[PDB]
């Protein structure tokens, strides 16, 4: 989760860290979460609600805090994902691993690496950062023969908002998507304020359709992307070139969009929402397009689901 | 620089929950203490607002809340004002600009070298911002009401000043604030006539 | 003091050089051409022309539109107007205020 | 280019250029507000006009019915344009210096007054609408292009500057090492 | 950081000849593959452009050329239209426009994971590109022709389409493809009367 | 101290500015323009001014009038930059006098010369005159207990 | 890479009264000397000034002065224009920029290799600035006597050419840049009609 200061990534991670689940699954689940160099407070805030949810019930927690050592602080992700491993590869479960802030994590290697006398490189960072940062993230997958498996979420905060910067840049050449916080639906009280145009998840394919969701999960998916594409650059015209710019299949586009962020999106960071009832809300999104537009979906998935 | 950008401010705010920015534009226009209400923050807001609730048995996470959006509009409203003029603008919006005032002089405003207005406890503070919000919205039904902005101002002249100076008023004669609410709807009342 | 010209039907725009308006005519683009182009680069300060004839060179309206003179005014013929003197001022309030003011 | 020098040149061209977008905003702000009111009072003064000058036409139509027409086969009029301001706009003000048959050719005469207005009113909102783009234009050629291009020069040198100075100092160690 | 100026990206640039540029922004835009056609270029361009013409026996390199001019003239149109707007831009400009774009979606994206578009053989390549391109000449000598931009657009709505599918047709089923040519100048035909 | 690169973020003003209460600041611009000596009362900053000044020191005045000229000398260069962003057609007529204010106040306040030497009295009622081109109305700053004694 | 930034230029100006500052912009401009005049300094002009207020019997301080003030005036007039543009610029400003133009071409430009632009006497240099000055200062007063800048550029096409190749005029013949002031007075008053 690529976020910022002041972004609720907090809230999302606990609120991720209660809520994932694996259906058809009974015990079988658990949640390794590591908070790194994060003040008492922050960390209090983790550990109640851990407790008063219950999660604490099938989680492990190692907490890391601000003040504490800087090689504390660059042990901790290491702590964590080896009691991962361990539960997933020896004990047979699927763990998903709750990492944050990986960016406090960057700056613990920074202290260290100065500390060592070393040779620093991009932007003050160690030039094995990259190495270092993988050393963490490929410890996720999957290993043939083995029931259970290792379920990356590191959770950093972009300095200056810029995915340029060395912690997230180097971070999204290793993991495989990323989730984007935006100050722009932040300030427009999306819970979570989660923007998916510049977000993805690479491997999405093998956890969706029938079977592991529903049949319409791809379909849909890339509807509702393309249409809050135009909806969005709708949008962005009619604060330029006036609302008398836009055509009449761009009224649509645009209350989609707004629908979108703030029925679908925003949803609450205590609502749990099912795939189920996800998907469906996304077919009503999708009921308020003029049906000859949406061709991403062929008709056979248009006749069933769509209302 | 001046600016907060700085490593050792950037630090500090990474530990730390509450920020109060002194302003050097709000001090040049005698605004003291001159802390800017847009700028600032405090993490503890919410926490505060449970125990505020709590001890006062009062909505005063909801006052403060809506005292915060005033003064958000506010600066949404001014940039209105000296783009197309203060004539061209909604009654209800002109009504928004006198709150918002009224929130900045007669509660945010506070003299240090004052008897009384040095110090306000916290049953005083909400009842001077019960009487500001009071008249808000009071005002506001009179103009759903058929009623005209300008007249409800001169109406309210009298009631207004005495608002103003809820700062000014001792701790034990603290009731005098909260007569002022009962003294706002029956002087918006007639105004409507 | 300079002149007045004008571009229409005979039926119809005739009875203006009753004043001393220099009334000139024509049917495709391209007598409208010079017709206007002839009063231009005369320096005439007005140029009204029916919607009629306009239509058929909207070329020369947008070339002289933002200069200061002449101002070319689009009047209608007996039947009336194509619509086009209302549009092109319709057309110019919705890409100056992005939203329509009438 | 990365010096120190100019950084703090174009530091102060991004709070000139951000004050020169504002200003030109607020400018093609006020022009259109001014161009609102003239663009309406333009247009029904052309809807008037129109329904005038096509009635005179039609009366004139049925007087020429009648006639062969060999009959209408059969002032030195002009205008003084003196150029006025609306606001930064240069704008035109212009004033002029059987029996059936005349009666739509005094059917003709009533119409020049309301024409000659309706060209001093249409020409200037034309004009208007031209200085509304030409704002317009710089407004997005300063937001869109030159402020973003100042933003992250600046951004580029800064970082760049903060690169060397590490790499200065990191030379030095080994210099003092050896 | 996808900064070029970087010692790997210029000591290689130094001694291979071809730049291959994947760009962020036309990933999120999903446009796959995401080359920037502005600034990758092949210094193999001018060869590869003779060993073309001489194995197709038709003008390819010059089609290469005048497709690539029309999307360099693309971006510097889209500089104006962010400025001016694209309502003021001449019939040419932008049918330009449309052309250019025919090529970015038509041809220049092109999906690795179906079964047709993740391969194009060389003659198939070529009969795409002629296509395209044959849009836009007839389309331009319309214009001359006294012909609007509108009435060519908007009467062109079912043959343009079926430019898009094209990449989508059968390595066998090639006169499909090239069976488009004569369509379109057809359909160009009966707009100009 | 000579700032490098006529840059204040140099190690040498910089560290000083943290040590010495304020600074007195001379550019290039206003030394190429024959204003001397050159001083940028904009940046220039006296940490310690409020206890010089003031009745038995300096005249009543003294703190009032700095500020409103300080303020007006501002809003004369915004203006200033005003005619030429959006042109002599856009200024008020209170904007050119601000104008013609901090024209007046570079090279007749300012611009004193190097062996010109200003009593107090003769600086504030020189100030003074300079606001007396503003309309009274303007000069909010200063009390009017203090305005109507020595507005000119 | 003309970073003055460095010690050894840094040094060297700590100790010397004199910087001619070099820069790539004019040499690339073949503006010669490349010497940036806002740059550069000399800490003797107040005494050279003197000098020569007394030999040339003239108050020629004022005028160096009133050229430097013209030239950093021509600075803090660009640095407006580069990102708004020439159109807003008032009659005044413009007059300033054409003096300041041509204080640079007709002055400060200067032809090493010509026979007679190598070498300038000190009473060449005078009369060349006294007639470019003496050009602004009378079209300056023309201006506030309601005439247009337009106008007397239009009128002042054949004098202004003799200010330009005023630099190529022999050292015997000086006669012919002090009737220049003359002419300049003669024709700017006869615009005015």
């Amino acid at each position: 989760v690529f976020s910022g200061s002041g972004l609720p990534h907090k809230e999302l991670a606990a609120q991720i860290a209660r809520q994932a689940t694996v259906l058809d699954s009974s015990d079988d689940f658990a949640v390794v979460f590591a908070a790194i160099g994060i003040t008492f407070e922050e960390a209090e805030f983790f550990m109640e609600d851990f407790r008063q949810t219950g999660a604490i019930d099938r989680s492990v927690m190692f907490m890391n805090l601000a003040n504490d050592p800087a090689i504390e602080r660059i042990a901790t992700p290491r702590m964590a994902l080896t009691a991962a491993e361990y539960l997933a590869y020896e004990k047979g479960m699927h763990v998903l691993v709750i990492m944050t802030d990986m960016t406090n994590y960057a700056e613990a290697l920074r202290e260290i690496s100065a500390a060592r006398r070393e040779v620093p490189g991009r932007r003050g960072y160690p030039g094995y950062l990259y190495t270092n940062l993988a050393t963490l993230f490929e410890r996720a997958g999957r290993i043939r023969g083995l029931k259970g498996s290792v379920t990356q979420i590191p959770i950093l905060t972009m300095p200056e908002d810029d995915k340029t910067h060395p912690i997230p840049d180097l971070t999204g050449y290793i993991t495989e998507g990323q989730i984007i916080l935006t100050r722009e639906l932040y300030k427009s009280g999306i819970q979570p304020p989660i923007d998916v145009l510049p977000s993805l998840s690479r491997l999405k394919d093998k956890g969706t359709g029938a079977g592991k969701t529903r049949e319409d999960h791809a379909a849909t998916m890339n509807q509702l992307f393309a249409a809050y594409a135009q909806g969005k650059q709708a949008k962005e015209l009619a604060v330029v070139l006036g609302e008398s710019a836009l055509s009449d299949i761009d009224k649509i586009y645009a209350k989609f969009a707004e629908r979108f962020e703030n029925e679908y999106v925003n949803q609450g960071f205590y609502t749990n929402r099912t795939i189920t009832e996800t998907l469906d809300l996304g077919w009503e999104l999708l009921a308020m397009l003029p049906r000859t537009e949406l061709k991403r979906i062929k008709d056979d998935l248009l006749d069933k689901y769509l209302p | 620089g001046g600016d907060i950008s700085e490593p050792v401010t950037q630090n500090t705010l990474r530990v730390v929950k509450v920020f109060w920015g002194l302003d050097s534009s709000l001090a040049q226009k005698r605004h003291f203490p001159s802390i800017n209400w847009i700028q600032s923050y405090s993490l503890y807001s919410t926490e505060v607002g449970r125990y505020m609730d709590q001890i006062l048995q009062q909505d005063w996470s909801d006052m403060v809340t809506e005292g915060m959006r005033i003064l958000q509009e506010e600066e949404q409203l001014n940039e209105i004002v000296r783009l197309v003029g203060i004539d061209s603008l909604s009654d209800n919006d002109r009504l928004t600009l006198e709150v918002a005032k009224s929130i900045r002089e007669d509660y945010l405003q506070q003299n240090a070298f004052d008897d009384v207005d040095t110090f306000t406890s916290r049953e005083k503070q909400f009842n001077m911002l019960k009487v500001i919000l009071t008249f808000g919205k009071e005002a506001r039904k009179a103009l759903s009401l058929g009623a005209y902005f300008n007249e409800i101002m001169e109406g309210t002249v009298a009631v207004r000043e005495r608002i103003s100076r809820s700062k000014y008023i001792p701790e034990e004669e603290l009731a005098k604030i909260s007569s002022i609410n009962e003294e706002i709807k029956e002087t918006i009342q007639l105004i409507v006539s | 003091t300079y002149k007045i010209g004008v571009v229409g039907d005979k039926d119809s725009v005739s009875p203006f050089r009753l004043f001393g308006f220099d009334v000139q005519h024509g049917t495709t683009k391209t007598e409208i051409r010079k017709t206007i182009d002839e009063m231009a680069k005369n320096e005439y300060g007005v140029i009204y022309i029916t919607e009629q004839c306009a239509n058929l060179v909207p070329e020369t309206i947008e070339r002289y539109k933002g200069q200061l003179t002449p101002a070319i005014i689009l009047i209608p013929s007996h039947q009336g107007t194509l619509g086009i003197g209302l549009e092109e001022i319709q057309n110019s309030v919705e890409k100056a205020v992005g939203q329509n003011i009438l | 280019n990365p010096t120190r020098m100019e950084l703090t040149r174009l530091k102060k061209q991004l709070t000139t250029a951000t004050r020169g977008h504002k200003l030109l905003k607020d400018k093609q702000d006020e022009l259109m507000r001014q161009f609102i009111l003239l663009i309406r009072k333009n247009n029904e003064l052309r809807q008037a006009i129109e329904k005038e000058t096509q009635t005179a036409m039609k009366d004139f139509v049925l007087a020429k019915s009648t006639v062969e027409e060999a009959f209408i086969d059969e002032e030195n009029v002009s205008i003084s344009v003196v150029e006025k301001n609306i606001m930064s706009v240069k704008v035109p003000l212009m004033n002029f210096q059987n029996a059936e048959l005349d009666r739509s050719i005094d059917g003709f005469t009533q119409l020049l007054p309301k024409l000659l207005k309706l060209a001093e009113v249409e020409k200037t909102c034309q004009l208007m609408a031209e200085e509304i783009e030409k704002t317009r234009r710089r407004v997005n050629a300063l937001e869109y292009m030159t402020i973003p291009q100042l933003e992250e020069t600046i951004y580029y040198i800064k970082m760049k500057l903060e690169e060397n100075e590490r790499a200065e100092v990191t030379r030095l160690i080994k210099v003092k090492n050896m």
